[PDB]
């Protein structure tokens, strides 16, 4: 399994046209917010 | 599990917002549709099993 591609299934915005988003930063789900950190609520943006 | 209970539920407005923040679930996730979303869809039957 080659797991080094990546793509983005979390964001709270759909994109303008013509953009490239490299965001790292922690998507919230739930109403508590992510300070960095990942959990219940708190997912990583990127999915391989 | 073998034999589990099917309970209807329809013709209400269906809050499922407590459910997602509820913190007391050890998971909840959604297939079909977006969990944030539950509020703003509407389904002709909730089945719960």
């Amino acid at each position: 399994g080659n797991y080094n591609y990546l793509y983005r299934l979390f964001r709270k915005s759909n994109l303008k046209p013509f953009e490239r988003d490299i965001s790292t930063e922690i998507y919230q789900a739930g109403s508590t917010p992510c300070n960095g950190v990942e959990g219940f609520n708190c997912y990583f943006p990127l999915q391989s | 599990v073998y034999a589990w209970n099917r309970k209807r539920i329809s013709n209400c407005v269906a809050d499922y917002s407590v459910l997602y923040n509820s913190a007391s679930f050890s998971t909840f996730k959604c297939y079909g549709v977006s969990p944030t979303k539950l509020n703003d869809l509407c389904f002709t039957n909730v089945y719960a099993d």
